[PDB]
């Protein structure tokens, strides 16, 4: 598939409507995703790994934090996920709890100190 | 063509049109007349001048052949005098009316292949060839000639015979109602030339209506629909009230006195009796036809009645050209010129192995 | 007259060569290809799929300009379906590319030089265009200094 | 062999003395495109000499091969040095030049080699002339500052404002020379009365041999110009009532 | 880039402006500092003016 | 050509039309330097240099003939070379004629509607008359200078527009109407109805 | 309507110039004038690409 | 395409002679 | 073939391991929506853009609920 | 040949001193932004010099190519140098300097190259005024 109709499928998934009932949200999606396509910051899978760890310590789950580390082992045993950093950074950003500073935690380096 | 050159002959009701394939205009057009002693069997000027010892007869009447000898006479005199070419190096495309019986068609191919001896031939419906000039391969055609009239559905190279609607109303009924409304007003008719000049007056000067209520409502308050005609014969007739009601007879059929159906109910009944799945695909481009476009203004009515007929989930995409009168001709001319169209042509070999009757099967 | 607008369409595409028998044959090809296809809001979405293909190779506000005009055209839909059919017909400067030396608002952004590397290609495309113009000038004269008579000369046919 | 190759060098020398003498506005504004299409054949000649330069640099050209290569263009460039040295002698303008160039599409009928070159030369020299013919036929003005058209405008009306100059008519418009003047005069006089000057047919006119698009267009304008004038007279400022009052 | 002189043209205007306030201000404590950096908001250079109206918004917290 | 187009670029008595004549000639000489780059890299060849011997012939024609002309005497000396029948020269002139016409049609937008032109050298047919306080301005403040009439305007064309240019400005400056043939006929109608 | 459709044609020119459409300026004026009568544009995309092949076959 | 094909079926028997997720 | 169905095995496994990771962090995306997001992530795409659009679209199906 | 090239260098050498000096507090509030909006036209001059020298490193540049390249600059930089020295020569700061530029904005309005520099510079320079 071309990427644009894949963004179209995504906007048909979250919303219950089709793309004959809305064209502003999908145009907003093509506005933001386009010209900011394909990662330009640090993309090691270790950096995002230490932040889902940070989250499961804060939820007081030590069994799930070590269950994850074996789910993290299986991704490395197979090795079929092409961008291991991105889809986990995405799932980390959409996290919510089941139930002062924070910029001194790990942040992906921006890479404007290097011409890329 | 490319291999063996085709030729195209459209024998209309008001005129004969003949010509070569790959010619935009017809190579020769002459009036529809066939002589007999009351000089002999002429198509053209001499037969029209000598109608004092010649019998005026027309070959095609309604879409049916009134006299078969008459049809052979106009066909023979058309191929030998207003073309002058050997038939052995030129196959000919013949024309016919929609929903023509199979026995007529078998006799037509038989008479062209034996008493005239063609190498190969074709016999064609007129309205489908008219549609082929507008570029599409599907559509409903509202064909009203000078004596021949049908509303023919056709979709993808095939017409449903059950839904081809043959229509009484034509240019024949046009001049009948012309003379009737003129004697009803009070006007003498005594000869062929008065009929001809009244038909010419409807062709040139007459307003082609859009409703009966609307233009009569504007004319009853103040007659601004009057158009002056000052003749050099010595006659002064001028009435604007008669000329907008004269082509009104297709709107409601009882204006003429005719039992038969009106035009909107005819196109309704044809699209209703044509397929349900093809209906919107038919409406994706509807086509104009009919020799009755000699005053332009019936075209607006055709678009108007087809807007009202079909359900509007789309702006009407109707093709409305001023090629409407000669659409049959240019259809035959453009199709027969091509080399791939020789695969739809019937040869002598097929006539010999399967009889003539396969003309009812191969083309419809 | 729709039947003439197809005859005018084959006139623009017909250049100098006849041109009155070619016009009749191209009038046929116009109709003869109309029924080949028949035998064998998602209107503005067709633009956004090309607006995506703009934004990936840079040129962001240009694609934002393309969407302002389809916004006023939908405030005519049959025209755009012909415009999207081709996106290329090509070969077989601005101060507002980067505003870093002038302007009013400027928080200090240090250096990147990735902006400068897509500013060096803004230069290198000019050096590749004004060189190929001169490559079709030396081609036009080495095709006349070298050949044998009879390649494309009409006077050798006399 | 040198004297076999040399008559080509003389038949380019009297081809340039046309180009740098019929680029003069005084010598003609119809002879400009006549000598702008004696410029294209000079380009073909220069291409021939240039191909020979590559052949010569690698030692592959000599007098025999040179003589073979220049022989198709020996007769072809002799035709130009014939028209050039007769059009130069005596001032030739407008239609008289185009008559001298419709006499060399008939002086050859055998090979047809020089007839087609003259056909191109006279179909290229008809291009400035046919614009003035697109003026006088479809309007009631003539605009030609060098005034070498077949019809001369006078500053002094029905037979004096326009007069056919009979040393400025071309041969393929000789039968139609009167119709040109008539068609223009009919529109010019109704143009004095306010009214429309424009003929609806006003397309570019083209010369063809043994066909026509120039025997037809004057008549397609005659059958508008002499009709609009009559209808103007008959229903505006009546000629029907005026004759009866006489 | 001709010794990168095209790319050392956007600073040394920033650096110059941040080399004048770092010279003008000396022993300025309190509102006398917000009345000695507010003599640089009166600059007619729109590049400089919006940089020091940014510095002062940071300073007077 | 280099001498003429360099001296007349510092001449301030050459007008705003001559500073456009010059601009056309500068842009043409840059494409002659293009040739000299390509030829220099390849280092009698008569053939190569006969095609510029014609282009240079026409350029020397336009430059040497139009010496000592400014204004609509220069928009009617370069509009003396599309009156012709040499289609190679007419196209060469139609990159110079377009440039020289633009200031002239700029002044004819400030003298078909609101606006005024006053400078030391007028490149237009108006000769405005400074220091006129009398009512004698009906045509006696804006004289029709016949020498700066360009070649695409006749006698009726250059005199109708001063009948439209005088009037509207007159309306503003006397009647207290004040404000802060494709075109000519409509403006004729409009300013006459205003008047 | 022709005042409006003349401006709607000039604004339709810009979006085909920055999208680099193969259609030129004059064929856009023919096709909008054809489309306003009412014609399926999905059939127009098949005629133009083959009519442009057949004119190059003469050359 | 890949998650369309992802919903394929496989047998209940697991190999005692292949290791590394035998299907 | 077979080894491309063994690749289908190594993708069907990972699509369940991420499904465990999705529920312990309790993202709102079900397996169908996550199926669009993993194809997007294969092509290379900024999660800083995508999470903003998901947080935008989820803020418009609870505003038009 | 090099005598012919010297004027664009002379028309650059007298603009940069202006840009340094007339951006002080001692020179108006139009002159500030006037010299600061002549930095956007020093962009072009720096880029051209850099892009030519880098081709010269690779043997891809000679003097004939330079002399062919630099013809538009020889006009535009001359206009900008004249503007700098014309503001310099009189003691004008302010509305007097905006009348001197208002004269220049008509001295080219038909050239449509030597207008555009002034037509951008005038609207940029009088932001505080």
């Amino acid at each position: 598939k071309s990427p644009n109709v894949l963004l179209q499928n995504l906007c048909c998934r979250i919303l219950g409507r089709s793309e004959a009932d809305v064209a502003q949200q999908f145009q907003y999606a093509v506005r933001v995703i386009g010209s900011n396509f394909a990662p330009t910051v640090e993309r090691d899978e270790f950096l995002v790994a230490e932040k889902i760890k940070k989250e499961l310590i804060r939820q007081r789950r030590e069994a799930d934090a070590a269950l994850f580390s074996e789910l993290h082992r299986k991704l490395h045993s197979q090795g079929v996920l092409k961008n291991k950093w991105s889809i986990l950074y995405l799932l980390l950003s959409l996290s919510e709890d089941p139930r002062s500073y924070a910029t001194l935690f790990a942040q992906a380096l921006p890479r404007d100190a290097h011409s890329t | 063509d490319d291999d063996i050159a085709a030729l195209v002959v459209d024998n209309g009701s008001g005129m004969c049109k003949a010509g070569f394939a790959g010619d935009d205009a017809p190579r020769a057009v002459f009036p529809s007349i066939v002589g007999r002693p009351r000089k002999d069997s002429y198509v053209g000027d001499e037969a029209q001048s000598k109608r004092g010892i010649l019998t005026l007869k027309y070959p095609i009447e309604h879409g049916i052949v009134t006299n078969w000898d008459d049809m052979e006479k106009i066909w023979h005199h058309t191929f030998y005098n207003e073309l002058r070419v050997a038939p052995e190096e030129h196959p000919v495309l013949l024309t016919e009316a929609p929903l023509n019986p199979k026995a007529n068609r078998e006799k037509m191919t038989q008479i062209m292949f034996e008493t005239f001896n063609t190498p190969a031939m074709y016999v064609a419906i007129q309205a489908v060839l008219s549609l082929y000039a507008s570029g599409r391969t599907t559509g409903i055609v509202m064909d009203s000639g000078d004596g021949v009239t049908h509303t023919v559905p056709i979709y993808e190279g095939y017409a449903l015979p059950h839904a081809i609607l043959r229509l009484d109303l034509a240019g024949r009924d046009l001049t009948d109602y012309l003379m009737k409304i003129l004697t009803e007003r009070g006007y003498s008719f005594t000869t062929t030339a008065e009929r001809e000049i009244v038909r010419d007056i409807k062709e040139k000067l007459c307003y082609v209506a859009l409703d009966f209520e609307q233009e009569m409502a504007t004319a009853a308050s103040s007659s601004s629909l009057e158009k002056s005609y000052e003749l050099p014969d010595g006659q002064v007739i001028t009435i604007g009230n008669e000329r907008f009601r004269c082509p009104e007879a297709l709107f409601q059929p009882s204006f003429l006195g005719m039992e038969s159906c009106g035009i909107h109910e005819t196109t309704f009944n044809s699209i209703m009796k044509c397929d349900v799945d093809i209906r919107k695909d038919l409406y994706a481009n509807t086509v104009l036809s009919g020799g009755t476009t000699m005053y332009p203004g019936i075209a607006d009515r055709m678009q108007k009645e087809i807007t009202a007929l079909a359900p509007s989930t789309m702006k009407i995409k109707i093709i409305a050209p001023p090629e409407r009168k000669y659409s049959v001709w240019i259809g035959g001319s453009i199709l027969a010129s091509l080399s791939t169209f020789q695969q739809m042509w019937i040869s002598k070999q097929e006539y010999d192995e399967s009889g003539p009757s396969i003309v009812h099967r191969k083309c419809f | 007259s729709i039947t003439q607008l197809f005859d005018d369409l084959c006139e623009a595409l017909l250049p100098a060569a006849n041109r009155k028998r070619a016009k009749r044959s191209l009038k046929k090809v116009a109709y003869n290809a109309l029924f080949t296809n028949l035998f064998q809001l998602p209107a503005r979405n067709k633009i956004l799929m090309l607006s995506f293909d703009l934004r990936v190779g840079g040129l962001g506000p240009k694609a934002d300009r393309l969407e302002e005009l389809v916004e006023e055209l939908e405030a005519v839909g049959s025209v755009l379906d012909l415009l999207v059919q081709l996106a290329g017909s090509g070969p077989p400067r601005d101060y507002f590319l980067n505003n870093k030396h002038v302007g009013r608002n400027v928080p200090y952004s240090g250096y990147d030089c990735d902006d400068l590397s897509v500013f060096e290609m803004d230069v290198q495309s000019l050096i590749s265009r004004e060189e190929c113009l001169c490559h079709s000038m030396i081609q036009e004269t080495l095709q006349v200094m070298e050949a044998a008579p009879g390649t494309g000369l009409p006077t050798v046919g006399l | 062999l040198v004297h076999r190759i040399l008559p080509v060098a003389a038949s380019y020398s009297a081809v340039t003395r046309f180009i740098e003498e019929k680029s003069s506005f005084e010598y003609g504004q119809v002879n400009h495109a006549l000598a702008a299409a004696m410029r294209t054949l000079v380009k073909e000649h220069l291409i021939l000499v240039s191909q020979l330069e590559q052949l010569h640099r690698q030692g592959l050209l000599s007098l025999q091969k040179l003589w073979f290569y220049i022989q198709p263009a020996m007769r072809t460039m002799d035709i130009l040095a014939s028209l050039a040295t007769s059009v130069d002698k005596g001032e030739c303008l407008g239609g008289s030049t185009l008559s001298l160039l419709h006499d060399r599409s008939f002086s050859y009928t055998g090979d047809s080699q020089a007839q087609e070159l003259c056909l191109y030369l006279t179909k290229a020299a008809s291009a400035p002339y046919f614009e003035v013919l697109e003026k006088w036929i479809y309007r009631g003005i003539i605009h030609d500052p060098y005034s070498e058209f077949m019809v001369e405008e006078h500053e002094l009306y029905w037979d004096q404002r326009y007069t056919i100059v009979q040393q400025q008519i071309p041969s393929f418009l000789q039968k139609m020379a009167d119709k040109i003047l008539s068609t223009g005069k009919y529109l010019n006089v109704v143009r004095e009365c306010g009214h429309d000057v424009t003929c609806p047919v006003a397309k570019e006119i083209i010369y063809t041999l043994k066909e026509r698009a120039y025997v037809e267009q004057i008549e397609k304008a005659f059958n508008y110009a002499s009709k609009v004038l009559l209808d103007f007279l008959m229903e505006e400022k009546e000629l029907v009532a005026h004759l009866r009052s006489i | 880039l001709r010794r990168l002189l095209v790319w050392t043209y956007d600073p040394k205007i920033r650096l110059k402006t941040l080399a004048a306030l770092v010279d003008h201000c000396q022993g300025r404590k309190g509102g006398e500092l917000a009345s000695a950096v507010h003599a640089y908001t009166k600059t007619g250079d729109p590049y400089m003016r919006s940089l020091v109206q940014h510095i002062l918004s940071l300073v007077s917290h | 050509i280099r001498r003429y187009t360099d001296q007349r670029s510092l001449d301030r008595s050459f007008g705003l039309v001559g500073q456009s004549f010059c601009a056309a000639l500068h842009q043409e000489l840059r494409e002659y330097y293009r040739l000299l780059s390509v030829l220099h890299s390849q280092l009698r060849l008569l053939v190569w240099t006969y095609d510029p011997k014609i282009r240079l012939k026409t350029l020397a024609a336009l430059v040497d003939h139009c010496q000592g002309r400014k204004g609509g005497e220069l928009a009617s000396a370069v509009h003396a070379y599309t009156k012709t029948g040499d289609p190679y020269m007419r196209s060469l002139v139609q990159h110079i004629l377009s440039l020289v016409s633009h200031p002239v049609l700029s002044f004819l937008y400030r003298w078909i509607y609101d606006g005024e032109l006053e400078d030391t050298y007028h490149e237009f047919f108006v000769a405005s008359d400074p220091t006129v306080k009398t009512d004698r301005l009906w045509h006696d403040k804006y004289t029709l200078r016949k020498s700066m009439i360009p070649s695409f305007m006749t006698m009726d064309q250059s005199r109708k527009v001063l009948l439209i240019g005088k009037s509207i400005n007159f309306l503003h400056q006397v009647c207290h109407d004040q404000t802060p043939q494709g075109k000519i006929d409509a403006a004729y109608f409009e300013t006459s109805k205003y008047l | 309507n022709l005042n409006a459709v003349r401006e709607t044609m000039d604004v339709l020119l810009e979006i085909s110039r920055i999208l680099n459409t193969g259609l030129d300026m004059e064929t856009l004026s023919i096709c909008v004038r054809l489309c306003e009568q009412g014609i399926n544009p999905e059939a127009l995309s098949s005629v133009i690409k083959e009519l442009r092949k057949a004119t190059e076959a003469l050359k | 395409l890949w998650e369309a094909a992802l919903t394929y079926e496989a047998s209940k028997r697991r190999c005692w002679e292949r290791v590394g997720c035998p299907p």
